[PDB]
DNA sequence: CTTGACCTTCCCCTTGCTGGAAGGTTTATAATGGGAGCTGTCACGGATGC
DNA sequence: GCATCCGTGAGTCGAGGGTAATAAAACCTTCCAGCAAGGGGAAGGTCAAG
RNA sequence: CUCGA
């Protein structure tokens, strides 16, 4: 169901997702001969004989649970609801070993050291190496991408700088900071930086000539001073400093 | 549920206070999709009750993520409970143990560059069986203000 | 001229003036109306210009002369 | 009721709930803050504080915070510990008499 | 326009700007919404409120093009030109404009020769202040107090007139002259001879020649009228709810209206002096409180308990208008979305979400849904686009193809952050992008987001084509190695194809060529890995421009047989036949782009990327935990080390050693228990033993699964297997001390509770330093960037004649950066020639290219001298041949390119990735420079002097290395000997610093007094001592003016001459002089007379040229040295030259090492003290080679330590900017120690000392400027003002009527015109020339 | 193309007041000096003041 | 001149939530609107014959 | 302020 990359591992460190693997398959391999034990329909004394060699495989472990006081009708109940796979804790720093998994996996007829020989899917061959396969439990996240796509073609600037809003609730485009400005200036692209300071943003003679242009059919930059550069003349200017052009 | 859990998963779907747990202990009487009629056993009665606990469950309400938040009973009916059982798991809960996300098979092997920096290549079977798919509720409010005109 | 333009720099000489020259030549076609000189097989008006300047039919003098005779043919 | 609503509603300690999960709920009521009014802050606040002391071995978990601009600042109250009548964190021991 | 200027304002100007007097604090009225006659909101003053109407309504409808009203006096215009009127208010006070005052310095009183502390007691109206005293008891500006006032009115009765407030200040500047004062300070400035005031007198002379030269007047620091912000800049909106939402400046200047109106009402109630004393001083504060709120005392608090924001908190900052809204905008045309990889792509496309381009491409769409007759009108297209049609998405496929669209992803570090793709359409609602550009983003696919922007003209679509298209860039700009190298899967999918096992299922096999090896492969019949014979046609194209085929039988496997159907034409079959990890890679697409081209490396880097992932999904390479191997002699050597750590612990259970010593033998017992670990399980993961094709053990490299992800290159290092299988080494705890016991336990076997407690801290350390490194690394880049804003390629040659020198480095042990890419792509300087010393072999200027650059490596050639950024001689730029070869292209860089931004992005990028006995290593010759030197007694050379450093010379002149040796060491061998490997030539004493005899004579204890001058300490153990002299603060108090000289003579008492020169030799006696061998003995040469003895922080501490703590002194002239005056802490010591200029002095404290002593010679620029030494002094002892060569090999340690590769080229160039003011010296064109540019005074020497006259002379001397300095001290003011300190450069800028050019590039992104690099450069010339 | 007859809306006007909005002026036992907020950054450069 | 005191800096780009508190009273004045049902007239727009 | 790269 999901095919995950190998290269993740040796560079940071996480091998406790290979083990969650191994376990994962150990506990399916359970559960999928408690489902091949209940689809024959064969007893209830034979699941009392399988199910209570499922339940101690440790050296020393904690609890002890027997299956001689559960009634012939509780039995049943417990074993469907290990059909989807026998459910294995393993506490924090008191887990399980690397022999018990390889114990666990010879219980449910499963190889020893996890890895099985897949076949591909489109060419049909078989790989060179054994493939590790098992069971890893994946969270979803509420990082979702219908939250995060947006897009802006004009709409709604905003009142004293005259350059379009922020924030995809309110419909505004993305800010071109000077970390881009410094980039486009490298490149020595300056019809593009003469495009993204004035007709696009911020002047106001400046967009809806370019969007009648466009439309028309004709791709003609119109320049423009900015509405950010005369007002900061006139706030400059209020300070009793005179600035003027020439 | 989670296959490999720490045995954690127990209590903290318990204490967070998501489900509902039967104050005292009985015989359930009546299961619906939205109330839990429980009976009281004989010695945990109080001498001026009737000895019938009522829970209303709470159906598809909204949360402050907006998503959902949804109980559904997990007893049948006429069956004894216990004290301090679990009666009815929330949204992420799994008969009393905690289960946040859903568990499916792996293999970790380059596939033709589709799961290149820690991309994942998904399976259509996790799409079709409807393994993922959450519920999102928004809510939209139209407000009718005083104009002068 | 799709894909890269190592063809079309080694002539002119350098990119800024390629850049310039192809955006001058390629507003003709726009909306001046001049016809392009190699077929077209369904390209926008900036690739037929990158395309024309490859194979050496349009260069900065050329694009002054065909101008000014026609400037001239405009006076007559 | 200026004061306490204020307090209640537009404090930096009053913040809003993560409820996507019972998990989510139920780790953001136990995290131990150290910003707000009379602490430290993003910009004054070095490499000395936001370090591993090792008087936090079962009462403040060293592998649950952040990793943003915050990443020592808020921390996360552990398993067993308990807070005291004074305020500072207890945990639990087992006796140990005679072997 | 083509300028700016700004200066003072008059009151005349400032009701010029005018249009009406504000009157009254009224904003609105409360019932309807209109704005109040004469308010601050008022329609007659800036215009109506709705378009061409009134306000009563009289007038409407266009008809009154510009009429106004009799009833309400409005004009009847647009309601655009709410944002362009102005009002005023008259002050019914003068008051001080705050930026002129309280700035420092003052500015005010830096013209009035006035403290700040004696200003500030007349504004406030605390202390009079006397304008003129006709009788002279009462100077000029001599403050009064209140009480010593009502004593001179009494003494002198009106003779005096004192005044008290910002009127009296008003009045002393109104009744000065300047024509006076300058030039009496410019007459009492040639008649002082001082540098503590001629640093001041020339600020003030400046200042006042400034104030005539700009043509203001002083009085204008003291506003009278005071200007008004349009009311569409400070706006009252009503929001949806019914509340109003205004700006602060409403309030301030509300403020300023009422308590002007309150002053005008207590003026004519003729009331008492504390009640107006009062009101004039709250009329100030309320002035002071709106042009900038923070400064005066208190800041102003609103309602909110919040300070309101003032005029001056609106331009500064990181909210300020210049660096939030006019250097980075917000805009249009935009998109944002999760990327996501996909490999189908070639390498200049990109996907693209279908509901991403049918709303970039909106007006595209409606253009062409008019002209093919599918919508009548624009209202009636945007229906066809609503309903989202058939025929829209058959339109949009032809509007998106050939329009490339940009990809930005932030941060955008360096150049190649942003790039421009070709798209294609996929549905779903992620940018797939293609897998091989994410080395240049650095993206990884787990939640990251990209920004779309859209290119709209037709010059901006011309240059995302070739100017920034993704197959355009696959060169680094930081140095010449590719970018698009290949990265983890399929460098590892390329390093399983090209292996070999040893029986490997049919080897031995012949075949005919490579496509008769994938039919074997894909059959089945030989395995991947084999080796075979097969016979191929590689092309070599050595014949100039023609390809040669020839054939032979090659010994190969099959896997390098099909992988050659993919390599072009011109590349040999030696690049495939090894086995291929991650550096051959990349050194194959180098080599295949250094000699095919650019058309065939695109195509080859395509095809590698479509392989690599194909034959890494066939194999399969999984990680198992089969695969961490524990190597089986593990627990023996744990057991070992923790016997070897209890005999250590019982030795210290007892007394035998000490806490000191026990914790460093645990370490050190520890450290080679876990080499030995290490050493063990690499040696068991890299050997698998296979049965050969008899029966036989054969062993090969492996193949584990994790050893093949870290031998390739692909992931991880040995670093980080060893935490795997052997043990974690040895944590620290954060105080810096290591912990004793060690993490005996793996990530396999699974860590303890204790030992996982002990790993957080060093886990939470490194996470916590690169929260706080990329604040600084992200801060240098800043300060970086504008400094070499405006250095763009101008001229193509000019004819310098020189630059500085180039030399392999050669520090300690091997050589650390070869000459084969240091010097590689710059020009030559001069003709440099082979060994034999003729035959010139590279010409004067020519490009050192490939194939120029091996053959300088076949011979024996060590240093070439090329042209340098920092000696070029144009202005407002270099030449291009004076750069070197543009690192992205492969070409000589065109004129028109600007350099700094791409050093400075460049150097800023990787900061947030930073953080006895001479032994020789082989077999050479000799070599010793500026050496004098005697024999020893025992027939071995002793050195005498501090320059010499041992050269270790190869047999063919490279030197190979290099070593200091101090002064006074012995050696063992003599100038020029044949050495063996590993040999000791020098020897001498690490602790002590001996002062040995070079006379070959007698000896003779002279002029030592013991007790009065000298002390005296026995050897109470030997007995072998002589006359000592004790230290300088133990001794004796009353003998440090006789200087005990021990003057060495013969047996009869005969001065002995210096070795070569008449002059007596004498040996004086600092502090320890613990002389040993007796008096009268008989030495020679090589006697011993005395043994006296003893990150990235550093990038910003280099570029910044701060003055280290403890610097390392030089000598200033050439000279012998003796010591002057006394200890008053510091006794000095005179630099007397033997044929220059006596008197020079200098002072020294701190007495720890002093490596001249009181007879020894220096020159200029040596040492004498030990340690760090600062970069100005560099500069001005030392010529501008010296400093410009001291960062380019401090700079490129910090660097090359962390494995960052970074070209040199990139760090000279902010060299160059950092030396750029020059102050003068002499005179003869403009002043005396004014600080100009040196572009500025070398062009008046062009001009002035050529043909107007003669000499006259205007020479200077350099000066080095730190990069937070040299960009607050250019020319255009408006590249300073948004960078840092907006307040000082925009009022040092005011007073002195300073005319901006707009020559750089950060201007015009202000005022939005065309930047003068690029493809705008060629446009400029043409506004250049006709003007 | 021409004349008088009809339409439209809109502004002003008829009494006997009444309701409301916006502005100005006094009042006499005796009251006589504020209070809110800050402390857990570090590193310079460079005025400044004996 | 030199210890000490004060000013100015401290990464970029996206989500989401938000958008508050409380403080005299009797007297006088002028000016404007409205209301019980229309009447009157003035500046524009149509109609039906001639 | 909390979260993401
Ligand atoms: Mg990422
Ligand atoms: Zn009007
Ligand atoms: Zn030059």
């Amino acid at each position: 169901d999901i095919v995950l990359n190998p290269l993740g591992v040796p560079s940071r460190m996480n091998i406790g997702q290979i083990l969650e693997t191994h376990l994962g398959m150990a506990a399916k391999g359970i559960g999928d001969k408690i489902n091949a034990m209940l689809k024959q329909q064969q007893e209830v004394a034979k699941l009392r004989e399988f199910i209570q060699r499922a339940y101690d495989l440790g050296a020393d472990v904690r609890q002890k649970v027997d299956l001689s006081t559960f009634s012939d009708e509780e039995v049943m109940r417990l074993a469907e609801n290990l059909r989807k796979g026998m459910p294995i804790a393993t506490p924090v720093f008191d887990g399980a070993k690397e022999a018990e998994i390889k114990e666990l996996l010879k219980l449910g007829d499963l190889p020893t050291s996890g890895q099985i020989r897949l076949y591909d899917g489109r060419t049909g061959e078989q790989f060179e190496r054994p493939v590790t396969v098992g069971y890893m439990y994946m969270l979803k996240l509420n990082h979702l991408v219908d939250d995060k796509m947006h897009a802006r073609s004009t709409g709604s600037y905003s009142l004293v700088t005259q350059q379009p809003l922020g924030g995809k609730a309110q419909f505004g485009g993305q800010r071109f900071g000077e970390m881009e400005v410094w980039a486009l200036e490298a490149y020595g692209a300056a019809y593009t930086l003469q495009e993204m300071l004035t007709v696009k943003s911020d002047d106001v003679n400046g967009r809806t000539k370019m969007y009648k242009n466009i439309v028309d059919g004709n791709h003609q930059m119109e320049p423009g001073m900015p509405e950010s550069f005369n007002v900061l003349l006139k706030e400059i200017r209020s300070l009793g400093i005179n600035i003027e052009l020439e | 549920k989670p296959l490999v859990g720490t045995g954690m998963e127990r209590a903290v779907a318990v204490d967070s206070g998501v489900t509902a747990v039967a104050k005292r202990g009985g015989v359930v009487q009546y299961v619906d999709a939205s109330r839990i009629v429980i009976k009281v056993n004989e010695d945990e009665m109080y001498p001026g009750e009737a000895g019938i606990d009522i829970y209303n469950l709470t159906k598809y309400t909204r949360s402050n993520q907006n998503t959902c938040i949804n109980q559904m009973p997990c007893v049948s009916l006429g069956e004894p409970v216990e004290r301090g059982d679990v009666l009815a798991d929330g949204p992420s809960t799994d008969l009393g143990e905690l289960a946040l996300g859903q568990n499916m098979r792996v293999a970790f092997m380059p596939w033709n560059g589709y799961n290149f920096e820690d991309s994942i290549l998904v399976s259509e079977r996790v799409v079709q069986e409807d393994r993922f798919t959450t519920i999102h509720i928004q809510e939209l409010a139209c407000v009718s203000r005083d104009t002068k005109l | 001229a799709r894909v890269t333009v190592q063809d079309a720099v080694e002539k002119i000489g350098n990119r800024f003036d390629l850049v310039l020259v192809a955006a001058r030549r390629a507003r003709q076609m726009q909306v001046g109306g001049k016809d392009p000189l190699v077929p077209e097989e369904n390209d926008k008006t900036t690739v037929i210009a990158l395309r024309e300047i490859e194979e050496g039919l349009i260069n900065n003098q050329i694009l002054d002369v065909r101008e000014r005779q026609e400037q001239q043919e405009q006076e007559a | 009721s200026a004061a306490v609503k204020e307090f209640f509603g537009s404090s930096q300690l009053s913040q809003f709930m993560d409820q996507n999960n019972p998990l989510s709920e139920i780790t953001h009521k136990r995290r131990i803050s150290a910003l707000g009014p009379g602490g430290l802050t993003r910009e004054r606040a070095g490499f000395e504080v936001r370090d591993v002391h090792p008087t936090h071995y079962g009462r403040v978990c060293p592998i649950e915070t952040p990793e943003g601009p915050n990443i020592g600042l808020i921390n996360s109250l552990s398993v067993y510990a308990q807070t005291n009548e004074y305020g500072f964190l207890e945990t639990p021991y087992r006796k140990v008499t005679d072997g | 326009f083509d300028a700016i200027k700004i200066a003072l304002a008059s009151p005349d100007m400032i009701r010029s700007w005018s249009f009406g007097e504000v009157k009254k604090p009224e904003t609105i009225n409360y019932r309807t919404f209109k704005p109040e006659r004469d308010g601050l909101f008022c329609a007659r003053i800036f215009g109506p409120v709705k378009d061409y109407e009134c306000l009563c309504g009289k007038y409407k409808r266009l008809k009154h093009r510009g009429v106004i009203c009799e009833k309400c006096g409005v004009e009847v215009t647009q309601t655009k030109v709410r944002r362009e009127r102005m009002g005023h208010i008259e002050l019914a006070s003068p008051t001080a404009h705050i930026w002129f005052l309280k700035s420092l310095p003052s500015r005010i009183g830096l013209l009035l020769d006035m403290p700040l502390r004696d200003i500030e007691r007349v504004l406030y109206f605390e202390s009079y202040v006397v304008i003129e005293g006709g009788m002279t008891n009462l100077e000029r500006q001599q403050i009064l107090t209140e009480e010593q006032y009502l004593d001179a009115l009494e003494e002198f009765g009106d003779e005096f007139d004192a005044k008290m407030g910002a009127e009296a200040i008003q009045a002393l500047l109104k009744s000065m002259d300047l024509e006076q004062e300058c030039e009496q300070l410019r007459e009492e400035l040639n008649e002082t001879n001082s540098e503590t005031k001629r640093k001041k007198l020339t600020k003030r002379i400046k200042l006042l020649e400034a104030f005539v030269q700009s043509g203001n007047k002083p009085e204008w620091m003291i506003l009278t009228v005071l200007p008004v912000l349009p009311p569409d800049l400070r706006p009252l909106v009503p929001l949806d709810g019914g509340r109003f939402a205004t700006s602060d400046l409403n309030d301030l200047y509300r403020r300023v209206i009422n308590r002007n109106n309150r002053l005008k009402r207590l003026l004519d109630l003729a009331a008492p002096d504390i009640i107006v004393r009062n009101e004039k001083r709250m009329l100030q504060e309320a002035v002071d409180a709106l042009l900038d709120n923070g400064r005066r005392g208190r800041a102003i608090t609103g309602s909110n308990k919040r300070p309101l924001k003032s005029l001056a908190d609106m331009i500064k900052g990181k909210q300020g208008r210049f660096r939030q809204n006019l250097l980075g905008k917000r805009v249009d045309y935009s998109g944002r979305s999760v990327i996501t990889v996909g490999p189908y792509l070639r390498l200049h496309q990109c996907g693209l979400p279908k509901k991403m381009a049918l709303e970039l491409f909106k007006p595209f769409i409606y253009g062409k849904l008019e002209l093919r007759g599918l919508a009548t009108t624009i209202k009636a297209a945007k229906k066809m686009v609503e309903r989202e049609e058939a025929v829209v998405w058959d339109i949009l496929d032809e509007v998106i193809r050939e329009h490339p669209v940009l990809l930005n992803r932030a941060p955008t570090l360096h150049r190649l952050g942003i790039q421009a793709f070709e798209p294609v359409l996929i549905e779903g609602k992620a940018i797939q992008l293609h897998p091989l550009v994410c080395a240049a983003y650095n993206a990884d696919f787990d939640g990251d987001q990209m920004a779309v922007h859209v290119p709209l003209t037709l010059e901006a679509q011309l240059e995302a084509r070739a100017l920034m298209m993704s197959t355009n860039n696959i060169l680094s700009p930081a140095n010449g190695e590719p970018i698009i190298v290949p990265s983890q899967d399929v460098v590892l999918g390329l390093y399983y194809m090209t292996r070999d096992c040893v029986n490997a299922k049919g080897e031995g096999m012949v075949l005919t060529g490579p496509k008769e090896a994938e039919r074997l492969y894909r059959s089945g019949l030989a395995s991947l890995h084999a080796r075979v014979k097969v016979r191929i046609t590689e092309y070599e194209k050595d014949a100039n421009g023609e390809l040669v085929a020839k054939t032979s039988l090659k010994d190969t496997t099959v896997g390098r047989a099909i992988l050659w159907m993919i390599v072009p034409k011109g590349l040999p079959y030696s690049i495939v036949n090894q086995a291929l990890g991650k550096k051959a890679i990349s050194k194959m697409l180098n080599t295949c782009y250094r000699i095919l081209g650019l058309k065939p490396t695109v195509i080859f880097a395509d095809q590698i990327m479509y392989t690599g992932f194909a034959y890494a999904a066939r194999s399969g390479a999984s990680v198992g935990i089969d695969d961490m191997v524990i190597p089986e002699k593990k627990h023996e050597i744990i057991s070992e080390a923790e016997a070897e750590v209890a005999e250590i612990q019982e030795q210290f259970q007892s007394g035998l050693v000490t806490a000191g010593e026990r914790y460093n033998k645990v370490i050190d017992i520890w450290a080679a228990a876990n080499d030995r670990v290490s050493k063990a399980m690499m040696d068991n993961l890299q050997t698998e033993t296979v049965i050969n094709r008899d029966g036989q053990e054969e062993k090969q490299v492996s193949f584990n699964s994790i050893y093949m992800m870290a031998d390739s290159g692909a992931r991880g290092s040995a670093a980080q297997i060893r935490q795997l299988a052997g043990m974690r080494g040895l944590m620290a705890k954060p105080d810096g001390s290591i912990i004793e016991t060690p993490i005996t336990a793996n990530f396999r076997e699974g860590l303890n509770v204790l030992q996982y407690f002990i790993s957080t801290h060093g886990a939470r350390k490194g996470l916590a330093d690169t929260a706080l490194k990329t604040a600084n690394s992200g801060y240098l880049t800043r300060r970086l960037v504008d400094v070499a804003q405006d250095l763009v390629v101008t001229e193509d040659d000019c004819g310098t004649h020189e630059g500085i020198m180039m030399t392999p480095v050669i520090e300690g042990g091997d050589v650390k950066e070869p000459l084969r890419d240091r010097v590689l792509g710059r020009v030559t300087a001069e003709d440099v020639l082979k060994p034999g010393t003729a035959d010139i072999l590279v010409p004067r200027n020519t490009l050192l290219h490939e194939q120029w650059c091996d053959l300088l490596e076949e011979n024996s050639v060590d240093a070439v001298k090329v042209r340098s950024v920092v000696s070029c001689d144009t202005d407002f730029g270099v030449c291009a041949h004076c750069y070197g070869r543009d690192l992205a292209r492969g070409h000589i860089i065109n004129k028109g390119e600007a350099i700094g931004v791409i050093a400075a992005q460049s150097i800023g990028e990787p900061g947030t990735q930073l953080t006895s006995s001479i032994q020789v290593k082989n077999k050479g010759s000799i070599k010793l420079s500026n050496v004098k030197s005697v024999v020893n007694s025992s027939g071995k050379l002793v050195i005498t002097s501090r320059n010499t450093e041992l050269k270790l010379i190869d047999e063919f002149g490279r030197t190979k290395e290099s070593y200091k040796v101090p002064y006074g060491a012995v050696l063992a061998k003599g100038d020029g000997e044949q050495v063996a490997g590993g040999e000791t030539v020098a020897n001498w004493d690490p602790h002590t610093m001996p002062v040995i005899t070079e006379v070959s004579g007698f000896v003779r204890f002279t002029d030592m007094i013991d007790g009065q001058t000298i002390t005296r300490q026995t050897d109470e153990l030997t007995g072998l001592s002589s006359l000592v002299v004790l230290d300088s603060a133990e001794r004796t108090a009353g003998g440090k003016d006789l200087r005990p000289a021990l003057k060495i003579v013969d047996a009869q008492g005969n001065d002995v001459l210096i070795p070569g020169t008449d002059m007596p030799a004498q040996y004086f006696l600092p502090g320890k002089a613990i002389v040993q061998l007796e008096d009268g003995v008989q030495i020679s040469s090589g006697d011993t007379l005395a043994r006296i003895p003893q990150g990235l922080p550093r990038v910003a501490d280099l570029f910044e040229a701060r003055r280290p703590k403890e610097p390392a002194i030089l000598a200033e002239i050439s000279g012998i040295v003796s010591f002057g005056k006394e200890t008053k802490g510091k006794r000095r010591l005179v630099i007397t030259p033997v044929d220059g200029s006596d008197p020079y002095e200098e002072m020294i404290p701190k007495w720890r090492q002093l490596n001249v002593f009181e007879g020894e010679r220096v020159e200029r620029g040596d040492v004498i003290s030990d340690g760090p030494e600062a970069p100005h002094d560099i500069l001005r002892l030392r010529g501008v080679h010296a400093v410009t060569r001291y960062i380019v090999n401090e700079v490129q340690d910090v660097y090359r330590l962390q494995g960052v590769k970074i070209n040199d080229k990139h760090i000279e160039v902010i060299v160059r900017q950092m030396l750029r003011k020059a102050t003068i010296v002499n005179a003869g064109s403009s002043d005396f120690l004014e600080g100009e540019q040196v572009e500025y005074s070398r062009v008046k020497i062009a001009n002035r000392e050529l043909e107007a006259n003669g000499k006259v002379g205007a020479t200077y001397s350099r000066d080095l400027l730190g990069i937070t300095k040299a960009s607050l001290a250019t020319e255009s003011f408006i590249s300073a003002a948004s960078f840092q300190e907006t307040t000082r450069v925009l009022t040092e800028a005011a007073v002195a009527g300073k005319r901006d050019e707009l020559r750089g590039l950060k201007e015009n992104v202000i005022v939005g015109r065309l930047i003068p690099a690029g493809t705008g450069y060629a446009y400029h010339q043409d506004r250049m020339r006709r003007r």
